[PDB]
Parts: C-alpha cells; structure tokens; sequence
C-alpha cells in the first residue's frame, strides 16, 4: 500500500524496556485477562494452572536485580 | 556475601479490576431475622415549666428522636430521608422470632417478659422516679407476655410511638414464610423430571407444619434484556453457556479409537503412494473433544448462545457431519456466514456435482441460504424432502411451567430425520457423476459410508441429544429467548467427525446432583435479580416523587449491576446505565417496598418536625407580636400554622439565585415567611430580648448573598434563664418580633402508647431446600424417552 | 442592531433528535438485501449505538 | 459517544472578556475608518494629488 496518497511511520523499540508502559498496567492488564479467562473454565487444574501463572505476574510487578561491581553487590 | 541497596520510586497505577465470580460460586443469600425493632422515637425527661413560665418540682417524659444528625437544606432533608429508607430496607426482616430478643421486667406483677432491652430500662426509669403517678405503676405491673400454643401465637406488650409501631407491626404482618411440607418439596422440582421415569426420588425425614421456608421470587425478567441490551445479554449467555458446560455428562465407554480407526481405514482402503483426500477424514479423531462437542452444543442450545463454524475443505467427512448437524440442530441457532459457507460446500461437492449440474453462481448476501434456493433445482423427492425439512426447521416457542422454551420439532427427538437424510444420501450413492471423475465419487461416497456405517449409533446419539437437551431445560427459571449473541464459539467439525465416528451402546444421563446443583444455581441468580431489582426501582420511583433534582440516577445501577457478581462495571457505560434506568422506571414496586415508602411519606415531615437543630421555617412580621405559652419550654416565639404571612421557598432561591425580591421586601418592612430548613440557636437570656437581637441576623443577606449562614435566634424564657426577676415584678407578657415556624414535641402517654406485638412460636427455617430429597437413576442403558420407548438401544 | 443566525427551534431544545432516532431504529431494525450479513449485522448495532 | 450529565456553560468573566473584545475591536474599526476618510478626503480637498 505504498502509493502517492500513503505514508509509512516505523519505530525503534528496542530501549522500551525501563519504560512506564512495561511495568504496571502491562501486567495488570494481563492479571484481568486471566481472571476473565478463570472464568471461561470449569475444570480445577486449569484453574489452578492460570492462578499460577497470575501469581507469576505478581511476583514480577516487583522485582530485584543483583549486579556485582568489583567486590560490592 | 556482600550486599548494598537502591530503590526506584514506581507510580502506582490501581485500576478498577471488576471482580468477578460464576454462577455456581454465587452464595444465594443469607436471610435477615431481627435485632432491635427500629425505633426512630425514645422517650426523654425533660424540666417542665407552668404557665408563667416558672419551674415545677417535677420533670415529664417527651419523644424525641434517635440520632439527631439532620442537615442544613431540604435538599439534603430529603436525601436524610432517601437515606433511611434505605436503612429500612437494609433492616426490613424477612422472618422474626420475638423470644430471641424478649427480656424480663423488674416490676411486672406476674413477672412477665417484654420485647426489647430499651422497653424494659424505660418500664424499670418510670418506676423507680419520684414523680410518677401510680396508674402508670398499676399499667406497668399488669402487662406481660401472653401465648396461646394451640396456635402458636405470642402477644408480647411493647412501648412505642405510633409511627414505629406501624413500621413495626407492618414487618409482622407481612414476614415471607410460608408452611413447609414435603408436598411443596415435591412440587419445587419441575413436572418433567417427575413425569420422566428415568429419575428416582426419596427422603428420609418428615418435616412438620412448624416449620417454614421461603420461597424465591422467580418472577420472569421485567426488563427484557434480549431486547437491545446485547452486550450484557452477550455477557449472561456466556455466563450461562459455561455453568451449563460444567453439567452435560462425560461419556462413557467409547469405542476404541485406533480400531474403529483401522476399521475406518480398512473401509476406506488406503494407498501410502497418493495423496487422497480421505485421508484428511482421520483429523482429530481423538477423545475429549467428541466430549467437547456433545457439550458444546448442549450447553449452547440451553444457554442460546449462537455458534459459528471452522472447517478446511480438504476435509469432505467435516462437511458430512455438517449435513447431519444441520438436519438435527436448527439453523437460526447458527450465525449466518458459517452456515452459507457450509452449505456452499455441501452444495458444490456431494449434490449438484452427483446430479450433473454447475458449480453455483451465488451472492455473498443472498436473502436465500443455498439449501434454499437450491430446493427447487433437484428433482429428487429424497433430496428435496430433506433440505425443505433442514431449511424449515426451527424452534418452537412454547411456554411450558411458566418459562418460555426453545423446543425442537418433535421430529428430531424420536429419531426418524436420520432416515430421510440416509434416503438422500443412498439416493446420492447410487447416482454416477456424468462431470467428474469415478475416483472422486469413489472418495465420496466412500466417506458417506464411513457415517452410513454407525447409522443406529447416530439415531441413538441424536435422542440422547434430544433427552439430556429437554432433561436440562427443566432445570431453568429465566425464560430462554432466541435472539442472536454479538459472539460464536468456533465449532471444530473434525471434533464433530470425532463424536460421531467415537460412539456406543452406552447412554450419559445427568445425574441428579448435577440437575439440582444446577437449578439451585439458577434459582438463586434469579432470585437475586429480582430483588436487586426491586430494590433499584423502589429507590428510582421514590426520587421521582420526592423532587431530588440534584441526584444522578447513576451510583444506584452501579451498586445494582456491583450486587450482580458478574459484569465488569468499570466498563459498562453510562449510557446504558441509563437506559437500564430507563426501563427500571415503568416497572411496578413490590407490596413491602410500596407499603413501607406510603407510611414513610405520609410520615416523613413529621418526623422533620421534631429534630430540635433545624426548623421548618421562620416569620418576619414588622410589629411587636407577642409570645406563645408551652409547657416544654416556657415562653417562645413560635408559630404552627403559619397562616396569613407569606412564605418564600428557599431551595426556588438556592436553585435560581435572585435576591431582588427578598432585599426589596426585607428594605420596606414587608411582612413575609422563608420556609426552608435553618439552624438556630437557643438564647436563653432576657437582656437580648429587648435588645431584638433576632432582626439583626437578615440583614447580612443583602451584604453577603449566601443564604446558608443563616441562623434565626429562640427565645425560650422559663425560671432557669437568669435574668426572670423581670417578667415576674415589672408586669410584663414578652412580645417579640421574627417568631418560628416550629411545631412542639409530643407528651407521652404511657398507656395510649402501649401496644401488643403479634407473632408466631417456635418455627424452624430451611433454606437449601433440594437437601432433603435424595435421588438416583436407573442403569443408563435401560433409560427411556417421553415416546416410552429405550434411548442408546440401536446396535 | 446586530445581524444573527438563529436555528429552528427544535434544535435549541433536543426533540429533533426523537425523530432521528425513531428513523435510526427503523434503519436497524431494516434488513439490506444485496449487502453481505458480517458487514451487515456490525452496520445495524452500530446504528442502535446511536 | 463520549458526553452526558456534566453542564459547562461560559462564565460571565470569559463573556464580558469576549464582549470587551468584540467591542474593542470593532471600535477599533470605526475610529481608524474616520481616519482613513479624512485624511483622504482632506488629500482630495486640498488638491494633493
């Protein structure tokens, strides 16, 4: 669809990592995603197995980071 | 080890998050009995003071209300009282049993019981003050408690005023409990599960007629949400599709997979050096999707949620299945494009290439489906029967025990429809192909008789189908509409090719549990909306007749969609709210919200007025008026007729802020009344009576505009005021510009005041209704269908 | 002294819009023959958004 | 589809802003109008061509 009329926008996304748009509701958005789905099953494992992972969420939203430098961490 | 530390200030970003629940995991409810009995009034000793305004050696007993915590504003008066219905209702018992809450009197002369803590520290006040007559004394010995067990009936002696002994004696009269036998325990369970021979019931237990249960309020959806309301109706399907997923039965034995499926191969006889098209018939052939189309269909012909289809056409058995699918399921139950494209392929591969006729030349919207139009271009009485019967079929609309109901032609149930669609196809089998090849036809009706080849299982599978389909539509209170959803679930037909391909000679019935845990379910959520219903609209039709412009009718369908543990109210918009609202409008309040807001209304002001920090109004008349004589207070400057002088409404003034007219009459010493809740204060002194203190507090109104720091000033003048020495030598009777618009309270009478409270003795209340009756079934083979005749018996 | 544009006066107060909506509902609940249903069906509902 | 229950009308302070405005600069218009139209009939009389 390039053409006359058209334009194009591309963009480098690679230093989005640190961002304000990665952390909170990017998790949280995937937090609601899986309660929905929770709901969207009958079985117990499958339940089970979704909680899992949305614990796994949790446990990201904080998270800490060891770097040496020389003798002190 | 070494460690050291850094932080990182995160935001912190907290949206709504809606939670959540599913049906068999909403708790039903919990039911109110009663605590204390609501009082508004209490009596109070107060100083009294004789005409002449001196002071007595005696006190006397005055109602007074409970909690005077009312506003500045009628606006807010009429939110004040909003608010209590509110708490009326939140209070407003369904069963009572007086005993619990009953205590003793320490001066009855038998030694009697009473209703409440309060009611005996009264009767226990009055008799231990001085200066109380004896009558009262002879009154407080004789009542006590009196039972008449052959009835089971109490009458219990209550102190009371009048108001709460209508809002209390209305909570008597109208307590939702009715006798409980096992009769009723029978007759809650539908007539078709009791008219089907497949169930069993018993119980062993005998309730009495002592006991009492209450029975749900399963009145049919007022608001009818299959009308225009398709996204929350989207939303209930759903939440009803998958409680009815988690009841149809898995399947018992099946056959063998890797031998039917090396039968299949036999019968289809293969070759390892082609690419053959039968091969694609094997795809998904597994178990626990067999299982997943059984109950997807099931639970989507229940719920009426419509399902669309996914199929690739290298595979001609998916198309196969779909003939017999469309023949047995209707086709309204299908979203359009799914079904067009189905029978597009059924039509451009099995029937006009088997009669030598074209392709098709069809338009993408055709007001025709293909099997349609295409009914009239045969000439094959087989074929044409067939697809008249698949394009008119449809449900039937028919109301049965109150819920209306999506039924089947009665041709489908009793198998025979597999007949007139084996006649097609044998009639097709028999054709050759004059355009295409003998290989193709090979392929083809090779693949038919893969399905030809299971035909008694098939007639056995669709009345199952058809049994568990009516067995678990009696278990539903909320009538089932068919309307199309916003949203499908993809259907597989290589899972389709699994079930039918996968099946024998062993028959799923629910189990009761199943059946009852399911109709629990949907009773309770039934129950709940109508009385979060209720509740809403008795709220929404009193605010329509109490003038409370301010208020946004939106927090109230909130709390009732929030009551609804199932939507997602930060998205739900308000608009919708609205129309919600809307509707909510029209409907009709129940008997015990209607009744108790009557009793509220008619006595609303004059509860207002009482509450001694606000009063109804104020009199400003240019000339020295005198005083009026009562007997709680002394000497005052009231008014309780407010007669003759006339009066300007203040919220008109707060609404539409023009003080032209008020500055222009309070310049010109123009006699009026400003009606409108007002603070005061109590000036008990006599040197600021002279002195006409309470002229001097309007004229601010022309300085500063706002109307709310507006206090008018009491003169209650008595012999405990300082300064009384006054009136008693100089000879003078008060009089007193800008008198209050104020009504006294009322003097207790003690014995016009009594009243007997009325109520049972001693039931007992059930609420899981369904524990009582256990119930089995008969072996699964030999079950039987509403023809009287064995389901799962062809071989 | 000065030139104005007024409006209709069932525009000052909103009741022109009953009548567009009592049209717009007529449009959903209307079928379309030649169209297709996908583009059909989403046309209808975002007709009743309104 | 984004609206509803949230009136905003002009404060009398932005009115009597766009009024003071309005006023001013039509003002403005009919002052500098007379100008032009003197000197330039006052060109035209006093035969300054």
């Amino acid at each position: 669809f390039l053409s006359n009329n058209s334009m194009v926008l591309y963009t480098d996304v690679s230093q989005w990592d640190s961002s304000q748009h990665n952390t909170q509701p990017f998790r949280k958005g995937i937090i609601m995603g899986l309660d929905m789905l929770a709901n969207m099953t009958n079985d117990a494992r499958v339940i089970q197995t979704l909680n899992l992972y949305k614990q796994t969420q949790i446990n990201l939203m904080d998270s800490y980071v060891q770097i040496p430098d020389g003798n002190v961490i | 080890v070494q460690y050291e530390i850094l932080q990182k200030t995160i935001p912190t970003f907290e949206p709504k998050e809606s939670i959540l629940k599913k049906l068999e995991d909403i708790k039903p409810e919990q039911v109110k009995k009663q605590t204390k009995l609501f009082r508004i009034f209490e009596p109070r000793q107060l100083p009294v003071y004789r005409a002449n305004g001196e002071k007595e050696l005696r006190n006397r007993w005055y109602w007074k209300l409970k909690r005077d915590t009312l506003p500045d504003g009628d606006y807010d008066v009429r939110e004040y009282f909003l608010n209590l219905y509110d708490q009326v209702l939140t209070e407003m018992p369904d069963y009572l049993l007086l005993k619990d809450m009953a205590v003793e009197n320490k001066n009855s002369r038998d030694a009697g019981k009473v209703v409440d803590s309060e009611t005996a520290a009264i009767c226990d006040a009055i008799f231990q003050d001085e200066e109380t007559e004896g009558v009262v004394r002879r009154f407080i010995a004789e009542m006590r408690q009196r039972v008449q067990a052959d009835r089971n009936v109490v009458n219990y002696p209550s102190i009371l005023h009048p108001i709460d002994h209508a809002f209390n004696e209305y909570f008597l009269q109208h307590q939702l409990v009715e006798p409980l036998n096992n009769d009723i325990i029978f007759n809650y369970i539908p007539e078709r599960i009791r008219n089907d021979v497949n169930y069993i019931l018993n119980m062993d237990r005998n309730l009495p007629s002592t006991a009492r249960y209450i029975r749900p309020n399963l009145l049919q959806d007022r608001l009818n949400l299959h009308d225009n309301f398709e996204s929350l109706w989207d939303t209930i399907t759903t939440s009803n599709y998958i409680l009815a997923r988690s009841v149809v039965p898995d399947l018992k034995e099946l056959v063998s997979t890797e031998a039917q499926i090396q039968k299949m191969s036999q019968d289809l006889q293969l070759e390892a050096l082609t690419i053959q098209s039968e091969t694609q018939f094997l795809t998904g052939i597994n178990s626990q999707a067999a299982n997943d189309c059984f109950k997807t269909l099931i639970a989507a012909m229940l719920s009426q949620r419509t399902m669309s289809l996914d199929f690739v056409t290298t595979n001609y058995m998916s198309l196969i299945s779909g003939m017999w699918l469309l023949t047995v399921v209707p086709n309204d139950m299908f979203i359009r494009e799914s079904l067009v494209a189905c029978q597009l392929a059924i039509i451009n591969t099995i029937i006009y290439p088997a009669f030598g006729m074209q392709r098709m030349h069809y338009r993408n919207g055709d007001p025709q489906t293909p099997f349609q139009i295409a009914e009239q271009q045969i000439q094959n009485f087989q074929v044409a029967n067939w697809l008249h019967f698949v394009n008119n079929n449809q449900f039937r609309q028919v109301v049965i025990d109150g819920v209306l109901n999506q039924v089947l032609n009665d041709n489908i149930r009793n198998g025979h429809v597999v007949n007139q669609l084996m006649e097609a196809l044998m009639q097709l089998s028999r054709q050759q192909f004059p355009t295409m090849p003998v290989d193709y036809k090979r392929s083809i009706q090779r693949g038919i008789l893969l399905l030809s080849n299971r035909l008694g299982q098939l007639v056995d599978l669709t009345r199952l189908l058809a049994y568990n389909y009516e067995t678990l539509m009696a278990c539903i209170t909320m009538n089932m509409q068919h309307v199309q959803t916003l949203t499908t679930e993809k259907l597989q037909l290589t899972s389709v090719t699994s079930l039918c391909m996968l099946i024998g000679n062993a028959t799923v019935i629910p189990s009761p549990q199943t059946l009852f845990h399911y109709y629990n379910v949907n009773v309770n959520f039934h129950s709940n909306y109508n009385e979060r219903i209720n509740d809403a609209v008795a709220i929404i039709t009193a605010a329509n007749r109490l003038n409370l412009y301010q208020k946004k009718m939106k927090s109230i369908v909130e709390d009732f969609l929030k009551r609804l543990q199932i939507f997602d109210i930060s998205r739900v918009p308000d608009d919708q709210m609205y129309r919600l609202r809307d509707r909510l409008r029209l409907l009709p309040v129940e008997i015990r919200r209607l009744d108790i807001f009557n009793l509220i209304l008619m006595n609303m002001e004059q509860i207002e007025r009482a509450s001694d920090k606000i009063a109804q109004g104020v009199i400003i008349a240019y000339r020295d008026m005198q005083l009026e004589r009562d007997e709680m207070y002394g000497y005052v400057n009231i008014a309780r007729n407010l007669d003759g002088f006339q009066q300007i409404n203040l919220e008109e003034l707060m609404r539409t802020g023009d003080y032209a007219q008020i500055t222009n009459m309070l310049l010109n010493n123009q006699p009026v009344a400003l009606v409108g809740a007002l603070p005061f204060i109590t000036d008990s002194s006599v040197i600021s009576l002279v002195a006409k203190l309470d002229a001097t507090v309007f004229a601010q109104i022309v300085k500063l505009r706002k109307v709310d720091t507006l206090k008018p000033i009491l003169y209650k003048i008595n012999s405990d005021s300082n300064d009384f020495y006054l009136v008693a030598n100089y000879d003078w009777v008060p009089t007193s510009t800008t008198k209050v618009y104020k009504q006294i309270p009322q003097q207790f009478d003690f014995r016009a005041s009594m009243h007997m409270l009325t109520s049972n003795l001693t039931f007992t209340v059930y609420s899981d209704l369904l524990a009582f009756v256990s119930a089995d079934t008969v072996e699964p083979i030999n079950a039987v269908a509403f023809d009287n005749m064995r389901i799962m018996n062809e071989l």
